[PDB]
């Protein structure tokens, strides 16, 4: 499983 | 550039509209146009900036990520089926690449040497990173090195200014630290330097939430979880 | 056209990675030029271009839809805001109109032409009143009544055909009668000869379901529950 | 709300 980037707001 | 003739407010108010219209290529050419006046952006274009571009590399990832897994399965008592694979994952990945050649070169002809201000040079310090880090993870030939510490260099720039200008709870802060720490664990081959630097992102963050309003609580706990949910996939 | 050096089967090939990808630009091109050599199409290559151009269009119906409601509230106290939510949906318009204009031109040559068996010259016909329907969506000139009678044409044709020459159960059967219902429900302003034309092919399908496999059974009764949920909506 | 048309497979 791939890690969590930031996400878009 | 075919925004040339359009007014720097008239391609915000479209590239607005082209959000509400899930058009994130047309999102990504009308914010482009309005880097491409020369004049800095504000808070609110530079998230603009970043969500077209985000959801435009977003797509080409996720399709560069499914043809590179049928590529290796066919490279394993696979029948040969020919070049196609090969071709279309090549022709997606120079697509993607052409687009994180774009930005960096926004960030680069003139944005970044333009910021003074720490939310808006370690916002851009950010982009450059994540950009290179998108490069990196299609990266295979002589330049896969200089990629990766092109981005390494970026995100350490842009974490020295944060720690020294920002709150650690600052969303800016908060987002270049767990970008950083996928950099250390999907890219660098360094898991620990992921799950150190997540963890002691969490833990100040933690400690500095008392001074916060209701709203920016809200901001920077959502941001938190992500840490959080990577360091719970990590350990 | 781009596609002219590339192989037939390198086409097909490539549009069904495409597909899986969820490239359906791409996809709309590989099977653009796939048509364009010349070749008829069999069944699952009839669907594959279906499903790129569906797809294609329907991104931008959604886009269209989001841009003339935000049109349609500033022109009520509304604030004026200038000429660039018009602008944006015209541009959006004229691309889906391009599209359209794209898919009848594969259409008139030559593929409605060559297509002599009746589950090819339906299919077409149906995606011939299909794209004129996407086109009557958009139309407001002197060219609306004209766009609706095309589409009108195209599926009337492809339903003489249709009931002659297939069972009641046949899912190209189902999917023309089930889309010419919508056409009269939102295009034709004829909501009773949708519901009687939904409820007729929903009760002959039903009468011949007895008739299939299990296979063919699900294919019928899954698109049968479309033109139940239109009844239920209609009624 | 719109109606329902033919879905792909
Ligand atoms: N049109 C969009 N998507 C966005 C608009 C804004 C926005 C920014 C300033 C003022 C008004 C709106 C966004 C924003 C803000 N921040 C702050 C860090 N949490 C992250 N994103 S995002
Ligand atoms: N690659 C895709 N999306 C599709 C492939 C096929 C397909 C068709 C024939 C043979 C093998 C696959 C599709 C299909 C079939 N029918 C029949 C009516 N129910 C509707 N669609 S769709
Ligand atoms: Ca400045
Ligand atoms: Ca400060
Ligand atoms: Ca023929
Ligand atoms: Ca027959
Ligand atoms: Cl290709
Ligand atoms: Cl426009």
């Amino acid at each position: 499983v791939r890690s969590l980037s930031e996400r878009l707001m | 550039g075919a925004m040339g003739s359009m007014e720097r407010a008239s391609l915000i108010q479209k590239a607005k509209l082209a959000e509400q219209a899930e058009r994130y290529e047309d999102m990504a050419a009308f914010m482009k146009g309005a880097v491409e006046k020369g004049e800095e952006l504000s808070c609110e274009e530079r998230n603009l900036l970043s969500v077209a571009y985000k959801n435009v590399v977003g797509g080409q990832r996720a399709a560069w990520r499914v043809l590179s897994s049928i590529e290796q399965k066919s490279n394993e008592g696979s029948e040969e089926k020919g070049p196609e694979v090969r071709e279309y994952r090549e022709k997606v990945e120079t697509e993607l690449q052409g687009v994180c050649d774009t930005v960096l070169g926004l960030l680069d002809s003139h944005l970044i040497k333009e910021a003074g201000d720490a939310e808006s040079r370690v916002f851009y310090l950010k982009m450059k990173g994540d950009y290179y880090r998108y490069l990196a993870e299609v990266a295979t030939g002589d330049d896969k090195k200089r990629i990766i510490d092109s981005a390494r260099s970026a995100y350490q720039e842009a974490m020295d200014i944060s720690k020294k200008e920002m709150p650690p709870t600052n969303p800016i802060r908060l987002g270049l630290a767990l970008n950083f720490s996928v950099f250390h664990y999907e890219i660098a081959n360094s898991p620990e330097e992921a799950i150190s630097l997540a963890k002691t992102t969490f833990d100040e963050a933690m400690a500095d939430l008392h001074t916060l309003s209701e709203d920016s609580y809200k901001d920077s706990t959502l941001i938190m979880q992500l840490l959080r949910d990577n360091l719970t996939l990590w350990t």
